[PDB]
């Protein structure tokens, strides 16, 4: 079923039907290109895969020549050495002098392209000259000048097939072409900022980070995002204080070399807003103090309020280490009071299903077994917002296979087609007897999809009570190699929380605090929180979270630090420190060791080893890193989550409303960040942002 | 090649089909098979310009609501092609061939003696609303080299003194030719005259057989 051929005297076998240039790079033999992707559509517009073929009248292009066997590939043919620096040639004669302006300098592929195979001299010295292009307003996020444009189609097609806004297209025949709407309408797509890294020139590039530095003086750090469900293998560039950019380092599964706009454009937030100092209420009034005099006060007011058990209230937040929620809950449970509870609405107990059975709480399904999914129904979310590289996977499947989709809950626009069913757990009901108990049990490889949002609901348990029969009943869902209960996170951490046993007892659900422990957590609110609550916060930037505090400790966001994280797909994964804790800012692990200390806690630990064998010994799955493991124990998690919330939950006739409010605005950074409230106004049904 | 978002082409300003032209529709659609029911979107554009007189942002934004289409599809291909003018344009559009078989035979003089009778440019209008001048490539009437094309019919065989004529003529209002060039030969004829297949009747094919059927 492969072929084997001749590259350069190289032999190399491929699967038959690919494309050529798939062959070549698997040979090693590196050949330049301009408009091959291997996550697009393959269109030859580029014309630089110019390759000699026996029995070939013509020398054709590798990306779209189709791998026969019995084949001699030559690329060295002066025939293809005359044809590269041709193309060079003429590519080169309308492209216009902007290399000191544009944005790619040393990541100009063409550039670095045309170092090898260009000309010495371009004779371009014609009198009327060139071409050139009008401006084209796009948006606030996409810096725009198509000027240096060359119609590569790589934006185009991408944001055609797999971003699914179909608003880019070519408009115009010969030098009348042009890419973009011709309205001069905004763009959006919930993955927008993507092409910029895609296309390969400085057409398309960053509005915020437009000319702040230049690729050959960044530090380059390969780290972790978060703010984000499925964790995505990011690459940092940084200066050295600030944080510049982020660029998605390409991954075969969690990502497919692709990231969130909220993901890309978070760095405003990270270098504005932060907390630089320990400061302390006066009342009304904050003065930044001495570093001892923060924990010095902390100790001072423990021994006025004297919490002696489920009186100190310890929460989390959304971006947040699992490495220090570890010296959290270690230091809640040795002064007494596992008072240890979600930053959610209905955090304040358990989250109405199993801490303990993995699968309660993850994505049991590979992330790549979406490839393989054959029909699911979403409930209670937009996984167009919640994890847009999930909606990347579920809109390239629904193109490739033939699939099924159900929405239950919110109205939403997807890129794909939905079904929707309806906005009540009755009409819920009412669908998985309908129609699709038949489906399911009909579908090989399916999935059932749930947001996280259903846990503010009260009413979740027999929300799960319905679900968690439906997967115990139906075999199909629920077989040997994969579970078809998939749950989401609206954070990074919260899995990763889950993994340690964050959540409250029945009993330390009822006592209200006398000292809050906040750790991030922006997302409280004035009723949340008891009145005379000592309310130490721990963050990195100025929210909502540091407006209410009695004292507040800077702590390390999660560039700076050795981060950990596991997504909802349970991978652990190490975020490499790109820079320094700015200011007086700490890492937060290190101020929790102080803090036991300055109470008669002794945590049994002072390096980042000890932590990693303090982790171990919580599970031993998050030091063996980034590796997937399935769970043996199906049946029996499924039926142990439908046990406990049986029954005693009786489900109103609440409508399935929208998680969020709106997507670039939550987490404490995207309100931190400038560029995401000017995109926030940008972005709701605006005459440039409506489509008819 | 773009499009200006300030008066009389707005997604705002409303179109609607005649009933008649709305029918038409209906009966081109059909004509093609239904799972690529947008394959239409060449000719009912067309269809929107004989209701308009241009291609408007309007009629390509109804047009793409009307086939369940997104809208940069019409876009590109109303931009793709010359004929869906999307400028206001006069009630009578020049398209003055320029390509070399029409120019040898002198287009040059025909296009000056047009635009010395008006004063406009090859892309401007008369400000009357009555022509608008466009060069054009040729237009397939290669032979009858001196042509030109009111909005549907070609005119031929064009002296530039005969042709300042026929833009007053139309200038006048009810005054084009009957279609033809100036009753000269015919359209494939020689200049002087017909020279072959002068047969009064068709010889047939009845005895013409292969012999073997
Ligand atoms: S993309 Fe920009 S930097 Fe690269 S060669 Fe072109 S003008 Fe120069
Ligand atoms: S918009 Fe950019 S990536 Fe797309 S074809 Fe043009 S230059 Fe290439
Ligand atoms: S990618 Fe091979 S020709 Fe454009
Ligand atoms: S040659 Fe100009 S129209 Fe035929």
């Amino acid at each position: 079923a492969e072929i084997e051929l001749t590259i350069d005297g190289h032999k190399v076998s491929i699967e038959a039907g690919s494309a050529l240039i798939q062959a070549c790079e698997k040979a090693g033999v590196t050949v330049p290109r301009y408009c091959y992707h291997d996550k697009l559509a393959i269109a030859g517009n580029c014309r630089m895969c110019l390759v000699d073929v026996e029995r070939a009248p013509k020398p054709v292009a590798s990306c779209a020549y189709p791998v026969a066997p019995g084949m001699v590939v030559r690329t060295d043919t002066e025939r293809v050495k005359q044809a590269r620096e041709n193309v060079m040639e003429m590519m080169l004669q309308n492209h216009p002098l902007d290399c000191p302006v544009c944005d790619q300098g040393g990541e100009c592929d063409l550039q670095d392209q045309s170092m090898r195979y260009g000309r010495d001299r371009g004779r371009f010295t014609e009198i009327t000259g060139k071409r050139s292009t009008e401006d084209k307003n796009i948006g606030p996020l996409v810096k725009t000048s198509m000027n240096r444009c060359i119609h590569c189609t790589r934006c185009v097609r991408f944001a055609n097939d797999i971003a699914g806004a179909p608003e880019l297209g070519s408009s115009g025949r010969g030098n009348d072409m042009q890419i973009g709407t011709y309205l001069e309408k905004n763009l959006n797509t919930e993955l927008s900022g993507n092409v910029i890294d895609l296309c390969p020139v400085g057409a398309l590039t960053n509005k915020p980070y437009a000319f702040r530095a230049r690729p050959w003086e960044l530090k380059k750090t390969e780290s972790i995002d978060v703010m984000d469900a499925v964790g995505s293998n990011i690459r940092i560039d940084s200066k050295g204080v600030e944080v510049m950019r982020v660029i998605p380092r390409v991954h075969e599964d969690v990502n497919e070399e692709w990231i969130n706009d909220k993901s890309r454009f978070a760095c405003d937030g990270l270098k504005t807003q932060r907390l630089t100092t320990p400061l302390i209420r006066v009342g009304d009034k904050f003065v930044n103090a001495t570093w001892d005099d923060a924990l010095s006060t902390i100790a001072k007011a423990y021994q006025q309020k004297a919490p002696k058990g489920d009186e100190f209230k310890a929460v989390a937040g959304a971006l947040v280490e699992v490495e220090s929620m570890v010296a959290l809950k270690d230091m809640t449970n040795a002064l007494g009071s596992e008072n240890t509870t979600t930053d959610t609405p209905n955090g304040n107990s358990a989250p109405a299903h199993g801490i303990t059975f993995r699968s309660n709480y993850l994505f049991n399904s590979s992330i790549a077994g979406i490839e393989d999914a054959d029909a699911i129904l979403l409930v209670g979310t937009n996984p167009r917002r919640e994890a847009a590289v999930m909606n990347a996977r579920i809109r390239k499947a629904w193109l490739r296979q033939e699939l099924e989709i159900a929405s239950v809950g919110p109205t939403l626009d997807a890129t794909f087609d939905v079904a929707e069913l309806g906005n009540t757990h009755a009409d819920l009901e009412k669908a998985l007897s309908g129609e699709f108990g038949e489906v399911l049990k009909n579908a090989k490889n399916p999935l059932i999809i749930v947001g996280s949002g259903i846990t503010d609901r009260e009413d979740a348990g027999a929300f799960f009570n319905t679900i968690g029969k439906f997967v115990e009943s139906t075999p199909s869902v629920l077989n040997e190699n994969w579970n078809g209960y998939n749950v989401l996170q609206r954070s990074a951490s919260r899995a990763g929380a889950y993994d340690i046993g964050f959540t409250p007892s029945d009993e330390a659900s009822k006592t209200t605090p006398k000292m809050v422990w906040l750790l991030g957590a922006d997302e409280v609110a004035a009723s949340d929180i008891p009145a005379d609550a000592f309310v130490v916060y721990q963050g990195h930037n100025g929210d909502v979270g540091a407006q209410f505090a009695d004292v507040v400790l800077p702590g390390a966001a999660y560039t700076e630090k050795a981060g950990t994280y596991v997504n909802t797909e349970g991978r652990s994964q190490i975020s490499r420190a790109a820079t320094g804790p700015p200011g007086g800012a700490r890492e937060d692990w290190k101020i929790l060791r102080a803090v036991s200390e300055y109470l008669g806690v002794a945590l049994p630990y002072e390096d980042a080893y000890e932590v990693r064998d303090r982790l171990a010994e919580i599970s031993p799955s998050l030091v063996r890193y980034d590796l997937v493991e399935p769970t043996v124990f199906g049946d029996v998690a499924v039926q142990h989550s439908l046990v406990g919330p049986n029954g005693s939950v009786t489900p109103s006739s609440a409508p399935l409303t929208e998680t969020i409010e709106n997507f670039y605005m939550t987490d404490s950074i995207s309100r931190s960040s400038p560029t995401m409230a000017k995109s926030s106004i940008a972005f709701n049904k605006d005459n440039k942002k409506n489509q008819a | 090649s773009v499009h200006r978002n300030t008066e009389n082409n707005n997604p705002s300003i409303p179109f609607e089909f005649s009933p008649e032209n709305m029918k038409r529709a209906e009966e081109v659609i059909a004509k093609y098979p239904p799972q690529y029911k947008k394959a239409a979107v060449m000719p009912l554009l067309d269809i929107g310009q004989r209701q308009l007189g241009y291609t408007s942002i309007s009629v390509m934004n109804y047009v793409a609501k009307l086939l369940e289409m997104p809208p940069m599809r019409v876009y590109e291909v109303a931009t793709f092609y010359t004929m869906y003018n999307r400028t206001p344009m006069g009630r009578y559009h020049l398209q003055i061939c320029t390509t070399t078989p029409c120019q040898l035979c002198g287009s040059d003089g025909i296009m000056e003696a047009v635009q010395n009778t008006l004063n406009i440019k090859p892309g401007e209008t008369t400000k009357d609303n009555l022509f608008t001048l466009s060069e054009v490539e040729c237009l397939g009437a290669c032979v009858n080299a001196p042509m030109m094309a009111i909005n549907d019919d070609y005119y031929e065989d064009l002296t530039p003194e005969g042709t300042v004529k026929l833009l007053e003529d139309c200038k006048a209002g009810k005054m084009p030719t009957p279609g033809p060039e100036n009753h000269v030969r015919r359209d494939c004829e020689p200049a002087s005259g017909q020279k072959v297949l002068l047969s009064k009747e068709p010889h047939n094919v009845a005895d013409f057989l292969q012999e073997g059927i």
